[PDB]
RNA sequence: UUGAUGUCACGGAACCUUUGUUGUCUUCGACAUGGGUA
């Protein structure tokens, strides 16, 4: 009882004494606070005994009348709550109660230290809800600075106020903001104060060294005990200290040890510190970031979850892309550079908010195994935001598909776009061409190209295509000629042998380019006139299988704009109009040929909620992935306009979006034919009819494209090329 | 801060260049007999430029731009300056006046960005808004070199007429101490007379007087009808000071009187906050998230052709408030009211363009069912919503009604005690229903007429589903679009385009009158129509009891001297306010939310015991939280017919003397209700269809509404004495998805025969009253049973009782003390011609027996009474 | 002095909490767990006196009362000596002195009541009029409900006192419980009429726990609630100021004070139910 | 009070969360008054 506590304080209270008056104020402060909250303690309806004496003692106290000491103990209770939800709520109450005292002119420094520290800790707990850094987190870190500056003006060398000022300044840098004005001056004063044997403070002294080149604090860092909870932080700190001392062997030893014990969550500040270590080593031309970056990538790449077969999910770390660019540039083996690039591909990256959306979808469909795995990811990332400040450390792999499994006659062209290298003025685009029939010392080639103008050409066509489709035909031909100008090695027999089929594994916005339709200049030569092309989202999806021996064709049509004459009338079953129940039934029977002609809707924020527009209902991508009793091994699937409808417009050159073709490859479908942009209905009728009749998609599509190329050759009209270029084959059957 | 506003000629030049590109697309790049370049928009030293173009340049030809060193430039390159040739000057107010600062011409307002998925803002920005009615005109000079061709000037002049907005506003560009002192008197009177517990109540009641100064002459008197009121006659008195202030010629203007009551109430409000000496909470904290957009300086330059087809569709109509609305705008100086509405400088209500666009953008995303995740900065987003919103224009609207906003007082209830939580009282200004706003939407684009998304959206608004303001969860901001008329103008046709340019698009008030004659009644019919997100539920409540929705501030001011009065709201009819009695949406929402929360648990803990901050329990999913907006909206419930309040008076009886105790008057003025003439309470709440399609959400609401239907959640106050008792609750408009859950006779044993023996002798005379001596022990418990749930092992229900008189009964009707004709006469108590006994009479009668049986305390006892005898 | 501080309320509350009545009926800080509804007449009114217009039987005839004056605590507390305490809770006894009022005579003297600006005229219902009301309860113990029903129904031969002029014999009312309906949960409501005897038993056992056999306030209460039987017409009235003022020849307040109702023995007279002050 | 071959800021809903609730029978009998006498 808060009232019983007050009554006990009144029995033994000396008003000249300060220990008693602090306890009495604590009981009074606690009782008032529990009243403001509608807590169950408000059900205490009793009063104080010995009213004449209780009244006199209470009256003397009010005339005799610390706020700082009571609230300081309330904050120390926050730091011990396990959950971030518990800490975030209690920090909410402390901030609102101490706001009044901060306004007062005669404000105790203990009150101001507690409030600034509560703002800093609340700033660490702000959960992002978008691409931007939370605007509230920046405001919280700035408010903490303002309160500390009130104390620092009175005393320029206050030990705790400097630390809170420096803690918030570092987090402003981590949020993309610059350092405050006096960061150099505030950092110098803490060095004068001495050395603190705490992990969260050692990093402050390292910042002092990098700005003042003072070696006095470095030996103290290297003598720290290695029995602490966050051992990975200390190993990184000693590697930073050893590098300034030119103990390069120990930089390797401690740097490797830090990565081997790295925290599971990317929200842990270690990862941004680790990337900054590599960027500094690389900036100082030290040939040691390469070992660190490659090892950092090698452990970073296991931070993913599986959503059914071949569909992998990862959570958003803002500096993960830079780490992969660093590992790619560090690696020298072309085959090993392909392994780095292929680790990004066919993987969906979701923010913490979208992971909640997928968690709810799994709950609706009673997918408890996937829901539990998403719960751990959500909690682990949310619980690591203040783990460094609280000094806590809360506690899968996939096989590599060998490159020799490619058949000898084929040519594989892996792509990777290096944003970091392109920003530095280099050729960020890389073509990793593999020829199984050459000598092992010459099998792999690395072709570098600049993709800046190519990416701009894609964006102009994409905008002209969205505003006025089919009127963007001229911009398409200009785009297809830009593919060859960027990558002239595709038309060179030395780089790619003639008559041999070419497998494409693109990266980034290159998945949405017609690589097979690259045009080389008055006669014009198209790429498909020389090679027959296939496409894979990633090399780790390479699982060839024999086609389906069962002979049966299906045409799931929900497309009322056009009636496909050559397709609907024939040996193909026509289940039009098509509903989600009809689609699910057709998938379970394993047809030799399946046609799905319909529309679709794209979700920019979450590709798993993009849906096929069907009759009376929509079927999301997550719906397709979660259908039970699906057999589509060796089933050739032909898709209509839904494929282009369910891919959002491009925003970054290295972004990849999951669509229906990925949903069908997850069910071990043999081949998938789909258009990059919206496909003319009449041409879909003509093209898909020929493929189903002859049953040889790789050969027939090249023949059909060349047969239509002759018509284009006579007139050189962009309108016809716009209709034949989009079609491409996805998947590599045995 | 002294100075004046101005507009840069660079900003004007930017808008003219954008209009020229649109005109050159319509003419296929031809001005008279000259053809135009695409123009050059690429410079190698990109650092020197303050801003770089992020949008794509319009395309009307494939040819290369004019050479840098060229003898002649096309008319479009001449406009750009690639040939000063066309110099733009600054635009300034005529006469170059001076003002004390930015606040002398306009007010800063927060413009937030609301996250579409959560329904809550997570950042905002600020801007000064300068009213066009006060500063309508900026003047300037465009300087044109004589070497500029005629075709270039024709493109320039046509571009000025085509330029329709600048600085965020639609435009036409043509070329050719009483409150301070009264506060101290009142405070001194309060402090001298030791009446400081009334500082806040007096501040709220004085602020409510801003409606009219005639309220001072009608201020209530005591129960005797004399100027001895406990508030207005504390002192001269407060009433005389107010009466003197009202009669002052300076305060004779209603505008001057309104400012006086606001300043006086604000001054008395600050003093009341200073009085308290305990913990002090800041309610509005952790709210600053001012984030500005950052343009991308490494954006790829693009040229896009949009086609020569351009049609502008003008929709004119009315936006009519069907409910009270709240467009939030808090003034920093004013602290008495927590929540304030957006008003014009001359106190007219405002429907801002920023809110209208935000609702359109939200509704377009609802139609497409596609959230936009675009960030501030970079090239414009290319989703269907963003491309439609770039063709949309809406004009900022204000009303004719200008009466002061009514202030609603909201509380939070402690669920453990059943009483108001400590310090949980806040104010909110509320704009009235019945206000009419002139609506004009224009859409510009290459479609034939409006897009199907906008046809469906505008049809949603025409059906009364235009939810446009804040406080949506308490039924604020529902509008209907009425008198809709449209006409599509074909800007591709040269004759129509030349006529559109000649009249500045008919966007000024004079030109708009001509255009409204051309408009056709109705709206375009959507080819693909999708149902609205929200579905209306109609609720009918029958009340066979009196009702009161406590309004303490109106009780202090109403000419009726009653202590408790019922809530009333005012409807705008033109420029007049009509009062009506209503059940508040906030009160009804709180009851419905409590009915859900008291019967559901999360991990074995009742939802009433949860803090519901950073929470995602069932209650937060339906009613919302501090992080996610609610999915159910409760409106005000009005009464069918027009019941008029009646007055009931009460006295507490001293348990020792047996007479009326010396206590403060607590008479009430509720709305009458009886079994013969029940109160009919009707309204509607709206529920999102995804909530209505969820079996677990409809299950939770159905169970709660089943308890309201079974008389477990009385409405309003004074429930203990028989008020607010619900007889039945019905809902319609949900396909029975909720109402499907809203659906032995053993004789009571006879009483035992008493064993009390009283011997009475005929020759004796006995005293009328005697005293029961209490036992010395009084059993007390420190914590009574909480109200947060239906506790297991406890009992909840109803007792049905029959009262029979054994001797003549006198329960008087004290409303009329001269019933039979000084000598006072009273009739028996009745309500609506029906003879009744009020529950307060029966409550106190049975309470006294319960206190004696349980040997409880003397619940009513005049403790501070001091006796006095006489010497002999 | 402690006006601005939240602990001021703790100096106004008892150290041990709330009594049984302040839990069931609540306080300004704790909401009650019972709700009393308006009672409504079940039949056509029966009036004490016929109305002036025989056409409408929905209004009754006026009756003029005697003088209703303030209670005097100095009568129950005779002097300033600390031995004089508050005697207890006042209950008005049941009698038929309203018959004398109906005839227009004073109860004490038998002399005709004269109209004065002090007394009042009322429209009184007669005996034999029935009303209906419901009581709603929430979160009650089985002993709390059992005593509440006991406080309502009392016993055969007992009655409540309601309304104006309880001194003159107006207001004897008997309450009968006719239905108890319990909320089992949101969907089910049951009939609790069979469980009434068990609620009564637990209420009595709760009193035996608190006070053991020392239940004398209960017996004195039931004597003051006692309703006169057949052929019993107790004469109940206040004495006059002086014996000369009473035409009946009974003693007055002047004569009683220097007599049985002396200061030393007055409070024992007042706390003994049905104690005569005159023998005639 | 702009600078010019490049401004989607009509590129951003002050948005989200809190029951004016709680407690009280329109009830009722003993005085009032200060001396006076010696
Ligand atoms: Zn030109
Ligand atoms: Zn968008
Ligand atoms: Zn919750």
């Amino acid at each position: 009882n808060p009232i019983r506590d007050i009554q006990d304080r009144l029995k033994t209270a000396k008003f000249d004494n300060k220990d008693d008056m602090m306890n009495l104020a604590s009981s009074l402060y606690k009782y008032e606070k529990q009243l403001m909250d509608s807590s169950e303690a408000t059900l205490c309806q009793q009063g104080l005994s010995n009213r004449p004496n209780s009244f006199s003692q209470l009256s003397q106290f009010r005339d005799s009348d610390q706020t700082g000491k009571f609230w300081q103990n309330e904050y120390e209770a926050c730091k011990n709550f396990q959950t971030h939800k518990e800490r975030r709520e209690t920090l909410e109450q402390i901030i609102r109660f101490l706001q009044n005292g901060a306004e007062e002119k005669d404000a105790d420094d203990l009150l101001l230290k507690t409030l600034a520290r509560a703002y800093f800790h609340r700033g660490l707990l702000y959960r992002p809800k978008g691409f931007s850094v939370p605007a509230r987190k920046v405001e919280a870190m700035k408010k903490a600075i303002a309160y500390c500056e009130i104390i620092l003006d009175k005393n320029e060398e206050e030990s705790e106020a400097l630390r809170i000022w420096l803690y918030a300044a570092m987090e402003l840098r981590r949020c993309g903001e610059e350092y405050p004005e006096n960061f150099a001056e505030k950092l110098f004063y803490l060095a004068n104060d001495g050395f603190i044997s705490e992990l969260y403070d050692i990093r402050l002294f390292l910042e002092y060294t990098e700005r003042e080149e003072d070696n006095n604090f470095l030996d103290m860092i290297l003598q720290e005990n290695q029995d602490r909870e966050r051992l990975f932080e200390l190993c990184l700190y000693k590697a930073r200290a050893c590098f300034h001392l030119n103990q390069l062997n120990d930089v390797r030893i401690y740097g490797e040890s830090a990565i081997d014990n790295a925290p599971g969550a990317f929200a842990d500040p270690f990862w941004d510190e680790l990337v900054e270590f590599i960027r500094m080593l690389r900036n100082k031309k030290s040939e040691l970031w390469k070992e660190i970056a490659i090892k950092a990538w090698d452990k970073c790449r296991e931070k993913e979850m599986k959503v059914g077969n071949n569909i992998y999910l990862s959570w958003y770390w803002a500096r993960q892309r830079e780490l992969y660019d660093l590992a790619f540039m560090a690696q020298d083996g072309i085959e090993k550079k392909t392994r780095i690039a292929d680790s990004l591909k066919s993987r969906t990256t979701l923010r913490i908010q979208e992971l909640n959306e997928l968690r709810k979808d799994a709950h609706r469909k009673q997918n408890r195994r996937l829901e539990d795995k998403l719960d751990r990811i959500i909690e682990q990332e949310n619980e690591a935001r203040d783990g460094a400040y609280l000094r806590r450390n809360p506690p899968g792999k996939r096989e590599e598909i060998p490159f020799a499994r490619l058949p000898q006659n084929w040519i594989a062209v892996h792509f990777y776009l290096n944003e970091l290298e392109s920003h530095e003025g280099g050729k960020g685009g890389h073509a990793l061409i593999y020829d199984p029939q050459k000598a092992e010392k010459d099998q792999w080639q690395d072709k570098s190209f600049d993709y800046k103008e190519l990416h701009r050409k894609f964006l102009e066509w994409q905008e002209n295509y969205i505003l006025n489709e089919e009127g963007s035909a001229d911009f398409l031909v200009t785009l297809c000629r830009e593919i060859e100008k960027a990558m002239p090695f595709l038309f060179k027999s030395e780089v790619i042998p003639e008559d041999r089929p070419v497998l494409w594994i693109p990266h980034g916005f290159l998945h949405r380019l017609p690589l097979h339709a690259a045009m080389k200049s008055s006669n014009i030569e198209i790429f498909w006139e020389r090679h027959a092309s296939r496409y894979l989202p990633a090399w780790h999806l390479f699982d060839p299988a024999p086609y389906s021996r069962e002979e049966s064709s299906t045409l799931l049509k929900n497309f009322e704009e056009y009636d496909f004459q050559n397709l609907e009338n024939g040996e193909i079953e026509v289940y039009a109009p098509s509903s989600p129940k009809k689609v699910k039934e057709a998938i379970r029977e394993n047809p030799a040929i399946l046609l799905l002609l319909c529309h679709g809707e794209a979700d920019m924020t979450n590709p798993f909620r993009s849906c096929l527009k069907l009759k009376n209902k929509d079927m999301t991508i997550f719906d397709l992935l979660t259908v039970e009793d699906v057999r589509l091994s060796g089933s050739r699937i032909l898709l209509g306009a839904c494929e282009s409808d369910m891919v959002p417009p491009l925003e970054f050159s290295v972004d990849e979006h999951l669509s229906v073709s990925g949903a069908f490859l997850s069910h071990k479908a043999g081949e998938i034919v789909a258009g990059l942009w919206t496909v003319d209905s009449e041409k879909v009728d003509e093209c898909y009819s020929y493929l189903v009749e002859e049953k040889d998609f790789l050969r027939n599509l090249q023949e059909w494209q060349m047969a239509e190329t002759e018509n284009f050759r006579s007139e050189n009209d962009s309108s016809l090329f716009y209709k034949i270029a989009p079609f491409r084959i996805i998947g590599f059957p045995a | 801060t002294k100075g004046r506003p101005y507009i840069t000629g660079t900003l004007l030049r930017s808008a003219v260049i954008r209009s020229a590109e649109n005109l050159l697309t319509l003419s296929d790049g031809k001005i008279s007999e000259k053809t135009c370049c695409p123009g050059k928009f690429d410079t190698e030293d990109k650092d020197r430029l303050l801003q770089l173009r992020q949008r794509s340049t319009l395309r009307w030809t494939d040819k290369n731009p004019c050479p840098d060193n060229a003898e002649t430039y096309c008319p479009f390159c001449e406009l750009l300056g690639r040939s000063f040739r066309i110099h733009f000057g600054n635009l300034s107010l005529p006469g170059k006046p001076d003002f004390d600062g930015p606040k002398a011409i306009g007010s800063q307002r927060v413009l937030n960005r609301v996250d579409f998925k959560s329904g809550k803002a997570h950042d905002f920005f600020k801007a000064y808004e300068v009213d066009h009615t006060r500063f309508p005109r900026f003047e300037g000079e465009i300087t044109i070199d004589n070497k500029v061709s005629a075709e270039a000037r024709k493109l320039l002049c046509d571009s000025l007429k085509f330029t329709d907005r600048l600085c965020g506003a639609l435009c036409v560009i043509r070329f050719d101490n009483l409150a301070e002192k009264t506060a101290e008197q009142i405070i001194s009177i309060l402090d001298d007379n030791k009446k400081t517990e009334y500082t806040r109540l007096l501040a709220d009641a004085i602020r409510s007087l801003r409606r009219s100064s005639k309220l001072v002459a009608g201020l209530p008197k005591d129960h005797d009808g004399k100027d001895d009121h406990y508030l207005w006659d504390i002192g001269v008195t407060i009433r005389q000071i107010l009466t003197t202030s009202a009669d002052t010629k300076e305060l004779k203007n209603a505008g001057k009187w309104r400012e006086f009551c606001e300043k006086l109430g604000e001054a008395l409000y600050l003093k009341s906050k200073d009085m308290s000496g305990g913990l002090k909470i800041t309610r509005r904290i952790l709210g600053d998230a001012e984030f500005h957009g950052k343009p991308d300086r490494l954006e790829k330059s693009r040229s896009v052709s949009i086609g020569s087809v351009l049609k502008e569709t003008v929709v004119c109509g009315e936006l009519v408030a069907k409910t009270p609305f709240f467009f939030g705008a808090i003034d920093e100086d004013a602290k008495q009211t927590a929540l304030q509405v957006l008003l014009t400088p001359d106190n007219k209500y405002r429907l801002p363009r920023s809110a209208v666009r935000g609702i359109l953008r939200r509704d377009l995303q609802t139609y497409f069912d596609s959230p936009c995740n675009a960030e501030l900065g970079g090239r414009p987003c290319m989703c269907k919503t963003c491309r439609i919103m770039r063709g949309i224009t809406v004009m900022d609207a204000r009303s004719e009604y200008n009466a002061p906003p009514e202030i609603r007082h909201r509380t939070r209830i402690n669920p453990f005690t059943g009483t108001v939580a400590e310090g949980a009282l806040f104010n909110m200004e509320v704009a009235p229903e019945g206000i009419v706003f002139p609506f004009q939407l224009r859409y510009r684009g290459s479609e034939d007429g409006l897009p199907d998304a906008l046809k469906t959206v505008l049809k949603w608004w025409a059906e009364g589903q235009a939810f446009m303001s804040g406080a949506a969860s308490t039924g604020k901001g529902r509008f209907r679009m009425e008198n809709a008329k449209y006409e599509t103008l074909d800007l591709s046709d040269e004759n129509q385009r030349n006529d559109y340019l000649k009249n500045w698009g008919w966007r000024d008030e004079k030109g708009l009158e001509e255009l409204k004659k051309r408009l056709n009644s109705g709206l375009p019919e959507p080819g693909n129509y999708r149902d609205p997100k929200w579905h209306e539920i109609n609720v009918s409540i029958e009340m066979a009891s009196p009702f009161i929705n406590g309004d303490p501030i109106r009780a202090a001011v109403d000419k009726r001297g009653t202590a408790v009065v019922t809530f009333v709201k005012y409807k705008a009819e033109g420029e007049e306010a009509k009062p009506v009695c209503a059940y508040k949406a906030e009160s009804f929402r709180g009851v419905i939310r409590s009915a859900v929360a008291r019967i559901h648990m999360e991990d074995g803990v009742p939802l009433t015991e949860l803090t519901h901050s950073d929470c995602e329990c069932l209650l937060c999913q339906i009613f919302g939280s501090e992080y996610e907006a609610g999915k159910i909206r409760f409106e005000d419930l009005v009464f069918e017919s027009d019941p008029e309040p009646v007055t009931f008076d009460h006295v507490a009886i001293d348990r020792f003397t047996g007479g009326a105790a010396a206590k403060k008057k607590f008479d009430d003025s509720p709305l009458p209700g009886s079994p013969a003439r029940p109160l009919m309470l009707k309204g509607s709440f709206w529920i999102r269809r995804d909530v209505l399609e969820d079996e677990e959400y409809c299950k939770a609401l159905g169970k709660a509404l089943a308890d309201v239907n079974n008389g477990l959640y009385p409405l309003g106050g004074k429930s203990a004495i028989g008020y607010g008792q619900v007889k039945s609750l019905g809902i319609k408009g949900d396909d029975k998805r909720i109402s499907r859950l809203m659906n032995t006779d053993v004789a009571v044993p006879e009483k035992p025969k008493t064993d009390a023996e009283v011997r009475i002798e005929a020759e004796k005379v006995y005293y009328p009253h005697y005293f029961v001596e209490p036992h010395k022990k009084v059993e007390r418990e420190e914590k009574p049973c909480g109200h947060q749930k239906f506790h297991e092992g406890r009992l909840t229900g109803k007792i049905r009782c029959k009262l029979i008189t054994k001797t003549p009964l006198i329960v008087p009707d004290t409303s009329n003390d001269d019933f039979f004709r000084y000598h006072k006469s009273y009739a028996f108590f009745r309500l609506h011609k029906q003879i009744m006994i009020p529950g307060s009479e029966l409550r106190g009668m049975v309470s006294s027996v319960y206190e004696t049986v349980t040997n409880s305390c003397f619940r009513i006892f005049d403790e501070t009474k001091r006796l006095s005898w006489r010497m002999d | 002095a402690l006006n601005a501080y939240p602990e001021k309320r703790l100096l106004l509350r008892h150290p041990k909490g709330l009594c049984p009545a302040c839990r069931l009926f609540g306080t300004g800080s704790y909401k009650g767990r019972v709700r009393f509804g308006f009672a409504s007449l079940e039949n056509d009114p029966e009036w004490l006196i016929p109305g002036k217009n025989p056409g409408d039987p929905f209004h009754g005839g006026p009756v003029m009362l005697s003088l209703l004056e303030r209670p005097r605590p100095t009568w129950s507390i005779p002097g300033s000596d600390n031995k004089f305490k508050v005697p207890g809770r006042k209950f008005y006894v049941h009698h038929h002195a309203w018959k004398t009022i109906k005839d227009g005579n004073h109860p004490t003297t038998g002399k005709a009541i004269e109209q004065s600006p002090n007394n009042r005229t009322v429209e009184a219902l007669a005996g034999g009029n029935s009303f209906s009301f419901e009581i709603a309860f929430e979160n009650l113990k089985e002993w709390e409900l059992g005593l509440l029903i006991h406080s309502l129904q009392l016993e055969k031969g007992l009655a409540h006192k309601l309304g104006m002029a309880k001194s003159m014999g107006f207001g004897s009312v008997e309450i009968d419980v006719e239905s108890v309906r319990l909320r089992k949960d949101w969907k089910q409501w049951r009939n609790g009429n069979s469980e009434i005897p068990n609620w009564l038993g637990k209420g009595f056992a709760k009193l035996k726990e608190w006070f053991r056999d020392e239940l004398d306030f209960i017996e004195n209460l039931k004597k003051l609630l006692w309703f006169p039987e057949g052929d019993q017409a107790p004469r109940v009235c206040y004495p006059m100021l002086r014996k000369k003022d009473d035409p009946n020849g009974n003693s007055g307040y002047e004569e009683l004070k220097d007599g049985e109702f002396k200061k030393e023995d007055r409070q024992k007279k007042l706390t003994t139910p049905w104690t005569p002050w005159a023998s005639s």
